[PDB]
């Protein structure tokens, strides 16, 4: 028991540490979002007493929370690491020690972001921490060195995992299978692992810069020595971009799988949507001074990236079409993984047709700091990819764990954050037209109107989200009872047309990939001999 | 000299973990297990400092 | 190593055959996340004076 | 061997390693590291004596990690030629981001001198700073690299061949030239005219080749590790993996320092 | 000039830049709205028909004719948007025979004006600070975290360069009514133009996170006459 | 209209203006030098760098000529 | 590189002789003290040698 789990070298066993730090961080940085929201409903001190460095140290809680200890140690330390590996006919995962400390630095890097909100002050400085607000004369004292450091455990996290990931899609195949017959959602988690390899080491000699800076008497970017701050922001933003392309990919993988089960389709021209995932990892890359385009660059530079920004938006949309031509002529099933599925494909076109407009730089100067690039980007980020990852844990976790869930809770639970996320950003939008800067703990009071009817929808989608911890522990003592009442669904493909119900029973299981073929906890010594296939 | 073949045939009949069948291995991990004690401790004995403004006189 | 297989094996914590019930650790492990935010404010709050 | 006898042995080549400690202590190790280094830099802590024992932790945490590795290749067999591919091709990915590092450290270079500010009087290198020269202890530098990476090749090849005396003394010597390399990047640095605390120009500098020089103190104890196991008689002549990834690194770091050479001492100065 | 309760759409403009960036955004949404019709529709009348479809087309995975098509069209839309969307990005960049210059220093929560053209009878420089009216301060009817107690006092019809920078971290000169926003970074000077062709008080407000008081550093400007602006001018 | 302002320079056309302001303030210096503090054509640099330069930025390098720490090369 | 490393010693013992009043002033980006250095006096680096670097 206490060999099992804290020195596991199990993929299976280590992907399940993963998703409960996940789920346990989720709870903190929706918490924060919710002091957020509070703070702003009505103009004036509303529950903070007027302390605004503390309203500005919760909004840098919030966005490391949020992006560094729920979406990554959940779609790709937790799927990434129990399905790749049975997706392929791995017996585990290359190096399996290195597997392990990448979970074991994310605790250690959650132990240093706490204790910096509760030393001195706190950092008070949004998550890119630009330079000069986050050196030591404008950011005395610990606090800015500990979330450094909890960044730089993040890094050695998804860096080390990244090289495990590529050498065993690489080496661990099993018979016949090549490289043009892996599952879509394997190259989902391959692409990605790249992304985060050429990535990651530009961002950790930018903060590494900004650390030697404040304690040992630097001038990368102090202006009294002849240093740049704005070179501090291309360093920052060489990560950035292909940092939100980290967070979609692999749930366009999911969504790939999700949607040709519940269409009894196969995915329509697969082989473009791989190369697609290729070019929009590839151009991700040529883009990131789209976040820069009023510090004072020139008029050709800002040409090139105008429509370099532009074109990732052809490749886009072949996925987006091609999804649309998989569901066409179908025969659809109305489970509850893909209730999600299909409002993924209508919020994240509406998230991405914001991002067109953004991607000009004349048309920037009129949405720079304003609450309609928040509106872009948690349009993209919370009905985009947290969207996909509800779908992946209704999808998988049946057979993960082996009980079923209540299904008619799950729809009124999907119901209720459909709504309640669409109140808290749509009005974003028309705020940062008519000019609301972001960043603000207190506003004018002409832009009241709007901010009290989104902090309302910020009470909707808490209560959907306790809802699920509900089923979650529904699911956990009832879960074989689940199964034998009529309370869940059991077959996620229903008998064809002209088959019988007798002849259904002979082969309940019609998947292209291996994992619904498994017992359905899947056996601790998954394959000794090798699958085959043609 | 060569002990590749001997070291060969200790190690794979031995029931006991990895880290310990090498007849020297108690010489290293008895005193790294109290070592890595205090080096986890002791730092963590500073936090109540930190919160509350406490800065150590080593003047 | 060899470990057990069945429905309750590969998790790292009890639901069955236990003293206490699981809602107390079910809903006690999701209470204090929801939770670290609140003594945050409150350590911040108590430094400024406010309280 | 019929099929009673297949039956003992494994059905496919890849390596099941057993549980063990080292992952969760490299890891608090870490986390006592980062905790210290704040603590100590902003006076909570008196002195620099935790600082000191959370780098000796993290240390010899590494090295156990290390000597289980050892014993799974040399005492048990588990590295089958599956095995040993999947552990070259997680080097060449390791190196890879380590080299984009350097990528980051000579972006930031190139930014402060082709434009450089007007307070360092828009000239660089700026005025009063008196840089190094490379025709001088940089060239013997330069030379002392590029003849490691040749008297390493002919020990490689010795080995395959089956000479032991010619590949013992091919190494000791490739060890004391990258101990020669260090110890005169140590002269050139107390005798420098100019400090890290001098400005945007003595930070990207001391920066590039500062993090290099601490490659090669890891690359000398790379070195001395091949040498124990090579006059011990662990590496065999087919199967040395523990060697070519040695040798894979002393030809980057060649590479490395030779754009250094050229970029921060001809071009720069 | 001023934001409105419950508003949905752009301040009221002043300068033909901000009549441009309008007209921009005005021409983009015309065919964001064509893609949002398609895909909505596609979307909600295939869901409506295939959940009742008992015999899936299963032999239907590719197409040669519509996937080369739907390659083309989003590249055409694309092009037809990016010609007016470069022309306005020459257009706003040049800064050509203006008649008067205004320096804009951003601090630790207030901003600082310098005149230094020496137009007026003495020849001096005429500068400075502009700073927020406390909320208990204020006077009844003034408006809360906008009016501060010294503007800025420009010309209409005149053509005017702003040169912006910083003394402590950055910070960002921003008036939407004007189409005006760019960093002030401590250790450089940036330039701006503006023509501003009614008279009237256009608010603004900091834009790059400052710290503390990051929302309490507006920005005021007056645009009066001619004759005004000389007679304010040689007065303070 | 009474007002005038320097115009369009060639040598620097783009946004950032740093410059600008830095090459005035050094030619004017170093034309007050040799061809002495007063000529007609040595203004023509002075209202520039007094038009779009801080005050605060002369003010610190006139104190570095006391000193003879400006960095820009004068003499 | 001994013959010229040879040449830079007599250089390190003449300026071993001067008196801190004819020491080159600093410029205004050299000698950066943004708060004192953790160990020791406060002022000094790693590779700090006093013929050769100062503070004045
Ligand atoms: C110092 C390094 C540690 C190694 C030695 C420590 C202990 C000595 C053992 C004595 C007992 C004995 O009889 O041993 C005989 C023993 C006989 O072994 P055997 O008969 O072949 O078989 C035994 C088994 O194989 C296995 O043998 P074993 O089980 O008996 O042990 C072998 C070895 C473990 O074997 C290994 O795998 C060692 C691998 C270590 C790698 C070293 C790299 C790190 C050091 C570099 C330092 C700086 C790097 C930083 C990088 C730069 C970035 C900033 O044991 C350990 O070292 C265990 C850890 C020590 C205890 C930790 C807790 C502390 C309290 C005690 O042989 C040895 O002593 C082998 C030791 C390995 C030699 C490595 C050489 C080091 C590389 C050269 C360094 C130069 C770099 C300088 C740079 C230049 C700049 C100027
Ligand atoms: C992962 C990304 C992510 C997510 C999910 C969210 C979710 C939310 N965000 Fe935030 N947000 C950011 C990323 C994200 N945000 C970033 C980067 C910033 C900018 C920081 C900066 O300005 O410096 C930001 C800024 C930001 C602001 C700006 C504050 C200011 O400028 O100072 C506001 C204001 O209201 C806000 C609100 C919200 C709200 C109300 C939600 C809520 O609507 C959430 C709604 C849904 C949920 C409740 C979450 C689901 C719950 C889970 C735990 C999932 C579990 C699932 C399974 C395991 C299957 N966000
Ligand atoms: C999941 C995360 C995610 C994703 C996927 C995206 C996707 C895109 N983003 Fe976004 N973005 C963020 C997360 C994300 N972004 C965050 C967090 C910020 C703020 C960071 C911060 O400041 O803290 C940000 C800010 C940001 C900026 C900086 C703006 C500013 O700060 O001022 C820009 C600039 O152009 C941008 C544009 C785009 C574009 C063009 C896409 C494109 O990929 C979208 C393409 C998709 C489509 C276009 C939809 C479907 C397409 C079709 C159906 C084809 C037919 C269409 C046409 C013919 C037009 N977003
Ligand atoms: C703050 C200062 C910076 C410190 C850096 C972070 C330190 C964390 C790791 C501490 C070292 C302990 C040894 C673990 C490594 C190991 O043992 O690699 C050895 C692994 C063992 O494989 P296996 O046992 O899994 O399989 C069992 C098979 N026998 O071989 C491989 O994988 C092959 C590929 C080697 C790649 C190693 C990469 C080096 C890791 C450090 C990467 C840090 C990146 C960020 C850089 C800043
Ligand atoms: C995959 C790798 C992708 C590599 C990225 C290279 C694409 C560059 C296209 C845009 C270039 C451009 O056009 O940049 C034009 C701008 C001009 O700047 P300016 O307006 O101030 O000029 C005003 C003149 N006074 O130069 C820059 O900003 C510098 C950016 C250079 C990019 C360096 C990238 C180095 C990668 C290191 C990390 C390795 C990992
Ligand atoms: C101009 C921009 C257009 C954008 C359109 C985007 C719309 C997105 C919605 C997509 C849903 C429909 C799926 C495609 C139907 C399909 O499956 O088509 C594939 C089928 C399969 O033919 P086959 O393999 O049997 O024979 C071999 C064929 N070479 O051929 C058709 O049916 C022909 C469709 C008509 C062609 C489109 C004409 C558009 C005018
Ligand atoms: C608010 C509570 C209101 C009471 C509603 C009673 C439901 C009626 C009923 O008893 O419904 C029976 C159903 C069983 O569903 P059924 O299909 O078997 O019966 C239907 C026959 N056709 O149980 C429920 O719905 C339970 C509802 C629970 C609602 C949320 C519980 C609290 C969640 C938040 C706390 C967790 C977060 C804490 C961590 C921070
Ligand atoms: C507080 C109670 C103490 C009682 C005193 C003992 C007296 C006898 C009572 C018997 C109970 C023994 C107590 C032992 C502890 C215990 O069983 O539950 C206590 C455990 C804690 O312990 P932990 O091992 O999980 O570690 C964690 C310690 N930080 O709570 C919990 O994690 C609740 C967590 C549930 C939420 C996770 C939901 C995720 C579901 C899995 C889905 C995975 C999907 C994967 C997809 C990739
Ligand atoms: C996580 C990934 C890592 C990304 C790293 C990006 C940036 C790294 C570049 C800096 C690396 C260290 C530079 C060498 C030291 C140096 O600077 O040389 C030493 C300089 C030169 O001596 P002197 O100034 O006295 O002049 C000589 C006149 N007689 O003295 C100093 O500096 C003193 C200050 C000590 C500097 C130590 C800084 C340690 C923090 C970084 C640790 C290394 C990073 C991780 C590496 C594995
Ligand atoms: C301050 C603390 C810092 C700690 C860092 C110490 C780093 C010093 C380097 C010591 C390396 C010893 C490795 C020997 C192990 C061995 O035995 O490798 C030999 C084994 C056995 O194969 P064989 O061919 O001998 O077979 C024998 C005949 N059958 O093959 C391998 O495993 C190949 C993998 C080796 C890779 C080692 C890890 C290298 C990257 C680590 C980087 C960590 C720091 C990164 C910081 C940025
Ligand atoms: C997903 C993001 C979508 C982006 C949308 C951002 C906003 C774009 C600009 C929209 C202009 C709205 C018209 C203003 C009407 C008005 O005049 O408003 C009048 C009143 C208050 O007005 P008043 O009393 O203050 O003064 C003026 C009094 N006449 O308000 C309202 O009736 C609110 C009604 C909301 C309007 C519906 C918006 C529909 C647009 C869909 C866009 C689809 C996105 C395309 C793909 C990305
Ligand atoms: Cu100045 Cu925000
Ligand atoms: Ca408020
Ligand atoms: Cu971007
Ligand atoms: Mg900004």
């Amino acid at each position: 028991m206490v060999q099992r789990w804290l020195y596991s070298t199990n993929a299976k066993d280590i992907a399940v540490l993963y998703f409960m730090l996940a789920i346990f961080s989720g709870m903190a940085g929706t918490a924060m979002s919710l002091i957020i929201r509070l703070e702003l409903a009505a103009p004036g001190s509303q529950y903070l007493h007027g302390n605004s460095q503390l309203f500005n140290v919760l909004v840098v809680g919030h966005a490391v929370l949020m992006i560094f200890f729920l979406v990554m140690p959940a779609l790709i330390g937790g799927f990434g690491n129990y399905l790749l590996p049975l997706m392929i006919g791995a017996t585990d995962t290359a190096f399996p020690r290195i597997n392990n400390i990448a979970f074991w630095v994310l605790p250690m890097g959650l132990v240093c972001l706490v204790t910096s909100t509760l030393v001195e002050s706190g950092a008070g400085t949004g998550w890119t921490v630009y330079p000069p607000l986050s050196s030591i004369q404008a950011h005395s004292g610990p606090s800015v060195d500990l979330a450094i450091f909890a960044l730089h455990l993040t890094s050695i996290s998804s860096l080390l995992g990244a090289i495990n990931f590529i050498v065993t899609t690489l080496n661990m195949r099993t018979n016949g299978m090549t490289m043009h017959k892996l599952p879509l959602f394997v190259w989902s988690i391959f692409i990605t692992a790249f992304l985060l390899l050429l990535s990651l080491p530009v961002l950790s000699a930018g903060i590494t810069m900004l650390l030697l800076d404040r304690n040992f008497n630097t001038s990368f970017f102090e202006v009294s020595g002849g240093g740049d701050p704005i070179l501090y922001e291309h360093l920052f933003w060489f990560f950035g971009h292909p940092e939100v392309y980290i967070l979609i990919i692999p749930g366009f993988g999911i969504i790939s799988h999700v949607v040709s089960t519940y269409s009894k389709k196969p995915v329509f021209g697969e082989i473009s949507m791989v190369y697609a995932m290729a070019s929009i990892g590839l151009l991700g890359f040529l883009v990131w001074s789209h976040h820069m385009y009023i510090v004072g660059l020139d008029a050709d530079t800002r040409a090139y990236f105008t429509s370099a920004t532009m074109i990732i938006a052809i490749p886009t949309g072949i996925k987006i079409f091609s999804w649309l031509a998989t569901i066409h002529g179908g025969s659809i099933r109305l489970a509850t993984p893909m209730l999600y599925a299909i409002a993924f494909l209508f919020l994240f076109t509406m998230g991405g047709l914001t991002g067109v407009a953004l991607a000009n730089a004349s048309l920037d100067v009129a949405f720079h700091d304003t609450y309609y690039v928040v509106g872009h980007f948690h349009y993209v980020l919370s009905m985009g990819a947290i969207f996909s990852l509800f779908a992946g844990y209704y999808y998988w976790s049946p057979q993960i764990l082996g009980l079923n869930y209540n299904e008619k809770l799950a729809q009124i639970q999907f119901w209720l954050i459909f709504i309640g996320a669409n109140v808290i950003f749509f009005p974003m939008h028309f705020l940062g037209i008519n000019g609301m800067p972001r960043r603000i703990p207190d506003y004018p009071d002409a832009f009241a109107g709007w901010n009290y009817v989104a902090s309302i929808g910020s009470f909707i989608a808490t209560l959907s989200l306790f809802l699920f911890i509900y089923i979650l522990y529904d699911q956990l003592v009832n879960g074989l009872n689940n199964k034998v009442n009529n309370k869940s669904v059991i077959y996620n493909k229903a008998p064809d047309f002209v088959e019988s119900n007798t002849i259904f029973n002979l082969n309940t299981v019609k998947s292209s990939s291996i994992e619904f073929l498994l017992t359905s906890p899947p056996a601790v010594h998954s394959f000794n001999t090798p699958a085959v296939q043609s | 000299a060569n002990k590749v073949i001997q070291l060969q045939k200790i190690f794979q009949s031995s029931t006991k973990p990895l880290w310990w069948r090498h007849p020297r291995s108690a010489l290293y991990l008895y005193p790294f297990y109290a070592i890595f004690a205090v080096a986890v401790v002791t730092p963590l004995l500073y936090i109540p400092n930190a919160i509350r403004g406490i800065k150590a006189k080593k003047a | 190593v060899h470990f057990k297989d069945g429905v309750y094996e590969n998790i790292p914590f009890k639901v069955k055959g236990r003293k206490t019930p699981y809602a107390l650790s079910h809903f006690g492990f999701f209470a204090i996340g929801f939770a670290v935010p609140f003594v945050a404010c409150y350590v911040q709050l108590k430094k400024s004076g406010a309280f | 061997m019929t099929h009673l006898e297949r039956s003992r042995h494994q059905q496919h080549p890849f390596h099941m390693v057993m549980p063990s400690p080292w992952p969760i202590v490299v890891s608090f190790a870490l986390l006592s590291l980062a905790l210290s280094t704040a603590l100590t830099m902003h006076g909570y802590i008196g002195n620099m004596n935790m600082v000191y024992l959370a780098l000796f932790v993290l240390l010899t945490s590494s090295i156990l990690w290390f000597r289980d590795i050892v014993a799974e290749a040399t005492y048990l067999g588990d590295h089958t030629m599956a095995v040993r591919k999947g552990i070259n091709l997680g080097f060449l990915m390791f190196v890879l981001s380590e080299v984009l590092i350097f990528a980051g450290l000579f972006w930031a270079y190139f930014h402060s001198a082709m434009s450089p500010d007007v307070t360092l009087g828009a000239c660089w290198p700026p005025v009063g700073i008196e840089a190094v020269q490379p025709t001088e202890l940089p060239l013997l530098n330069t030379i002392i690299l590029l003849s490691s990476g040749a008297t390493v090749t002919y020990s490689h090849h010795a080995l395959i061949a089956g000479n032991r005396n010619k590949a013992l003394s091919g190494l000791l010597i490739t060890f004391w030239l990258i101990v020669i390399f260090v110890t005169c990047q140590y002269i050139e640095y107390t005798n420098a005219a100019f400090t890290i605390s001098d400005g945007v120009y003595g930070s990207v500098f001391y920066a590039g080749t500062g993090l290099h020089f601490l490659h090669m103190v890891m690359l000398a104890a790379m070195l001395g590790v091949n040498y124990w196991r090579m006059r011990n008689y662990h590496l065999t002549a087919g199967h040395h993996v523990g060697y070519e990834t040695t040798i894979i690194y002393t030809h980057v770091l060649d590479v490395i320092w030779l754009f250094l050479y050229v970029v921060f001492y001809w071009w720069g100065v | 000039d001023v934001p409105t309760p419950y508003a949905c759409y752009f301040q009221d403009s002043a300068t033909p830049n901000q009549e441009g960036i309008l007209e921009l955004h005005d021409n983009i949404m015309f065919y964001l709205l064509v893609i949002l019709g398609l895909v909505s529709w596609m979307l909600y009348t295939i869901v409506m028909t295939y959940s009742k479809n008992p015999i899936a087309y299963k032999y239907i995975k590719h197409g040669q004719t519509i996937e080369v098509i739907w390659t083309i069209f989003p590249a055409v839309i694309l092009l037809i948007i990016a010609f007016p969307s470069f022309i306005l990005l020459y257009l706003c960049d040049e800064v050509i025979s203006p008649a008067m210059t205004i320096k804009a220093i951003g601090y630790q929560w207030y901003w600082k004006y310098e005149y230094s053209d020496f137009i007026n009878d003495s020849g001096e420089t005429v500068e400075f600070e502009s700073y927020v009216i406390p909320d208990e301060l204020l006077e009844e009817g003034q408006l809360r975290l906008l009016d501060t107690d010294t503007s800025m006092v420009v010309p209409v019809d005149t053509h005017i360069r702003f040169v912006v920078t910083a003394a402590d971290v950055i910070h960002d000169f921003a008036i939407p009514s004007l189409g005006i926003k760019v960093d002030a970074t401590p250790g450089r000077l940036n330039q701006v133009s503006a023509l501003i062709q009614r008279e009237g008080v256009f608010y603004g407000a900091c834009s790059e996170l400052c710290g503390t008081g990051h929302a309490n550093m507006p920005i005021k400007i007056e645009a009066v006459s001619l004759p005004k602006f000389l007679e304010w001018l040689n007065e303070q | 209209s009474p007002l005038h302002t320097v115009g369009f320079d060639a040598r620097f056309p783009q946004q950032n203006q740093t410059k600008h302001c830095w090459q005035s303030y050094v030619d004017y210096h170093k034309c007050v030098n040799m061809k002495g503090e007063d000529f007609a054509p040595c203004k023509v640099f002075w209202k520039t760098y007094n038009a779009l330069c801080p005050l605060d930025w002369i003010e610190k390098w006139d104190d570095q000529r006391e000193k003879g720490i400006f960095a820009g090369d004068i003499n | 590189t001994y013959f010229v490393e040879k040449e830079h010693a007599e250089h390190r013992e003449h300026l071993k002789h001067v008196p801190d009043s004819e020491w080159p002033r600093d410029y205004e980006f050299m000698n950066i003290r943004s708060k004192p250095f953790f160990w020791g006096d406060g002022d000094k680096t790693l590779f700090w040698n006093p013929v050769v670097n100062r503070h004045i």
